[PDB]
RNA sequence: GCCUUUUUAUU
């Protein structure tokens, strides 16, 4: 999007954004995973940001879905 | 759905090329690179849109990040491929969040000639000007009296401001073109 | 060929309050978005009627620096204020308008009479025997000039225009003209620019 | 020619030798691009006349044209440190490097940061900086010309002809190896134009 | 004597004269100095050096 | 709210030409000028030399054996060259220049709708009087400006579809006719000569209320 | 299909 200012306050290290982008990124590739923001027309760099802009996505709350995904 | 056609489709260069390409480049990063970095502000990530002319539109308020002015320099250009590098580009190489210098606490985004020059001629104070002493309504009245023409862009008026941290009131001396400014800057 | 030229679409047209709007007209002719922005422009700031207030008379009041006693309000913010009311007729060009208020109290736009044909649309901002000439104008006039308040003619109160680059999948660099406006609430933002549209359409029918 | 220049401007194009300089003094009779001659006067001669071949689009060191238009009229007499012919981005003896054009400044909205430059549509209409760079495509045959591949530019001899219109990505010239295999070369692509003369030297080219 | 010399043509003495905007159409309040500089085309182009 | 009328059109030449519009309204004079000034030169019905085919000479680099001035120049006094269509779009244009004498463009053969306001445009010149030249000019009618990149011997050169060169625009006074507010407003037009200065205005005026008909539609 | 020197040129 236009800045990350928002996401980071959530994350608080910059470098644990990436982390946790980068994994919801390959979800939304490979393994479908709609996201629970309202999908537009950009790509699914914004759609990794604008997940975390209002905290649906953190990095401690996505390994407890990439283990419930383990568990179907 | 192929990969021998699809090079006959790109060579061709029909009208069907560019409106796939405006979806790629929508919200792409694309690293800009000067071939001299001598600074962490050399490489700098941006979202690009499609232009004509094969020479790169850098932005002139990160012009003095780059400390390189636009005096005929060629440079670099370089894109993340995948997606974990693509939020590399959008979180710590964008042009947004590069605001201040990791040197000083003062901003590497400064405005240098251009942008700065049209900034001081608005913030001036001139006397016997066109519409001297008149009352306007607030900050966006100023864009309706001048670009009508009948006062000049720097003349000793009274214009009312809302000012944040909670909004507060207070009539002012404030010339006409520092009433420009107000619609410009944020609440607070 | 040479008759055939771009219309645009008008596909975004948002609205972040009644007042105040941004319009995207795309796409345009390479350099007609620049003409078409600025030629309505300066018809919505100089070449539009519209009705704001022209005289004041405060009793008690005959100087522009003065003090208003019974009231927490000053002589500097009163006129300043009123230039700025969203006030519209349509049956009659001149009419007077009246204020009566009573104690101590706040004076607003909605305890006021209406006197006839006289709207007002904004009666949340803030503004005794005080009575005002409200006549129909054009554009804009100054204080400076009249030698006795300056009147605020057009409802508009800012518009600026930003063109950037626009693609048509067969030319390049065509003009992506938006729009951002704020105005008073007497007329729809959307319905201004139209008002715009017909002062120009009048001028042309001579030629066409 | 520059609008405000120095008197050196004159002297520069009259000591170069890519400019066309008189030997010999006196009036014209045939005045081309091609070629031109100059009648002798009865004192400049020693006879006949003297001729000077114009370099016309030919290939410079740095990819760029050479060509010497005239300058002097049908009977226009010139003296022996006259120039009658002016060589590339040169004219009636001023070296003319570049064109004089209306240069305000100011900024206009934008697009002067820095000492960049704001340029009109009026510059590239009348062609007031277009320029030509005639590059240079040499062909190795170490390898038959044949351009039997396994187009409408070549001539039925696997050598485009003089005028041909090519765009970046086809043929130029045919070069298969004895083997059929092709390894011949292209043109590269942002460079398509027109070709002023091939040179083959050492086969209805040649 | 270039302002000697700007006496001999119709425009006046000053270096700079008033004009209007191209986008806008609005005389400015600051006269610019327009002229005929000499400028040259270079043979860095970007044809060749992208 | 009142309609100018083009009540006097002044020409000094075939070349320049002054157009009146009476009456605007004060703050529009500066309106009407400009958008006026800019539509004018942003897209005009203009006629120039598209596509050139000459015998003999395939590309447009290459000298002609019997000509003065270089044949790259040759297509700049092309361009220069001011025609006029009536009808037809596409029209193809012949030389059949021969013997001593400076190629005009009073020597172009024109046909009944095709005519050429500036007989004294100069093309080239020819030296040698037993050389001729002869060449298919093809003019387009279009607006704007294309590039050339945008047939072997038919050589390809830009095409400037800018009938007018300059336009000069200023406020003046006007009568009063017992109302304020009232400015005189005059158009000077340096023109090719294609277009009839009465009619640029008039044709400059349909394309912008045919845009601004998308502004009565939002 | 390249590589290394040398020269010119750019920031
Ligand atoms: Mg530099």
């Amino acid at each position: 999007r236009v800045t990350v200012q928002d996401a980071v306050e959530k994350i608080g290290n910059r470098f644990d954004l990436v982390l946790v982008a980068a994994r919801r990124a390959r979800q939304m590739q490979v393994g479908g995973k709609d996201p629970l923001v309202p999908e537009e027309n950009d790509k699914t760099t914004v759609i990794a940001l604008r997940e975390i802009e209002e905290g649906l996505i953190n990095n401690q709350i996505l390994d407890v879905r990439e283990r419930q995904e383990q568990q179907e | 759905t192929t990969i021998k056609a699809a090079k006959k489709m790109v060579e061709r260069e029909e009208a069907v090329v560019w409106d796939i390409l405006d979806e790629v480049i929508r919200e792409h990063p694309v690293l800009l690179n000067r071939a001299p970095t001598l600074h962490r502000l050399g490489i700098q990530a941006f979202e690009p849109v499609l232009i004509e002319g094969k020479a790169i539109q850098l932005h002139p308020l990160v012009c003095a990040a780059y400390n390189a002015d636009f005096d005929g320099d060629q440079m670099a250009v370089h894109v993340p491929l995948t997606l974990e590098a693509q939020l590399e580009a959008r979180a710590l190489m964008m042009s947004t969040n590069n605001i201040l210098s990791p040197a000083n606490g003062e901003p590497i985004i400064v405005p240098s000639q251009d942008v700065v020059l049209g900034l001081y001629y608005m913030t001036r104070d001139c006397v016997n000007a066109k519409g001297e002493g008149m009352v306007l309504t607030g900050p966006k009245e100023a864009e309706r009296l001048y670009r009508s023409g009948l006062a000049s862009l720097h003349a000793r008026v009274k214009v009312r401001i809302t000012e944040y941290e909670v909004a507060k009131t207070s009539l002012k001396d404030t010339t006409v073109g520092r009433a420009i400014l107000w619609m410009i800057v944020p609440k607070g | 060929s040479v008759t055939e030229f771009l219309k645009p679409r008008l596909v975004d047209i948002e609205q972040v309050s009644s007042t105040h709007a941004k319009v995207t007209l795309e796409p345009l002719e390479r350099g007609f978005g620049h003409t078409l922005g600025n030629a309505l422009r300066r018809i919505l700031l100089s070449s539009m009627p519209g009705c704001a207030v022209t005289e004041v008379e405060i009793d008690g009041v005959l100087h522009e620096y003065s003090t208003k006693e019974g009231v927490q309000e000053d002589i500097l913010e009163i006129l300043l204020n009123l230039k700025g009311l969203a006030v519209r007729v349509q049956g009659k060009d001149e009419v007077i308008l009246t204020l009566n208020k009573s104690g101590i109290g706040p004076v607003t736009a909605a305890d006021i009479t209406h006197d006839g044909d006289v709207e007002i649309v904004k009666p949340q901002h803030v503004i005794i025997s005080m009575r005002i000439k409200v006549q129909r104008g054009r554009g804009y006039v100054p204080a400076s000039t009249r030698i006795l308040v300056d009147a605020c003619y057009s409802p508009v109160e800012r518009i600026a225009y930003n063109v950037e680059a626009a693609r048509v999948e067969q030319r390049t660099d065509l003009d992506k003209l938006v729009i951002e406006m704020e105005t008073n609430g007497t007329i729809d933002p959307e319905e201004a620019i139209r008002r715009a549209a017909t002062i120009l359409a009048e001028q042309l029918e001579a030629f066409v | 020619k520059p609008l405000v220049g120095t008197g050196m401007e004159r002297a520069v194009a009259v000591d170069s030798g890519v400019t066309a300089v008189a030997k010999r003094g006196g009036v014209v009779q045939y005045v081309d691009a091609s070629r031109i001659v100059i009648k002798v006067n009865e004192d400049e001669m020693y006879a006949g006349i003297d001729i000077y071949n114009l370099t016309k689009y030919t290939r410079s060191n740095q990819n760029t044209c050479i060509n010497q238009m005239p300058c002097v009229s049908l009977g226009e007499p010139v003296e022996r440190g006259d120039v009658l012919a002016d060589g590339p981005s040169t004219d009636l003896g001023e070296l003319a490097l570049g064109q004089n054009m209306r240069v305000a400044f100011m900024p206009w909205n934008g697009y002067n940061f820095e000492d960049s430059i704001l340029v009109s549509e009026r510059v590239v209409q009348e062609d007031r900086f277009t320029t030509i760079h005639i590059q240079e495509l040499a062909c190795v045959s170490r390898e038959e010309i044949t351009a039997d591949i396994p187009l409408s530019k070549l001539d039925e001899s696997g050598i485009v002809y003089i005028g041909a219109e090519v765009t970046g990505g086809d043929i130029l010239v045919g070069k298969v190896t004895p083997k059929v295999k092709d390894s011949s070369l292209r043109v590269p692509n942002g460079v398509s134009g027109t070709v002023i003369d091939v040179q083959v030297f050492t086969d209805k080219r040649a | 004597e270039i302002k000697e010399l700007l006496k001999l043509g119709d425009l006046p003495t000053s270096g700079q004269i008033r004009l209007y905007d191209g986008r806008t159409g609005e005389q400015f309040e600051r006269p610019v100095t327009v002229g005929y500089m000499y400028m040259l085309k270079l043979n860095h182009l970007v044809d060749d050096k992208m």
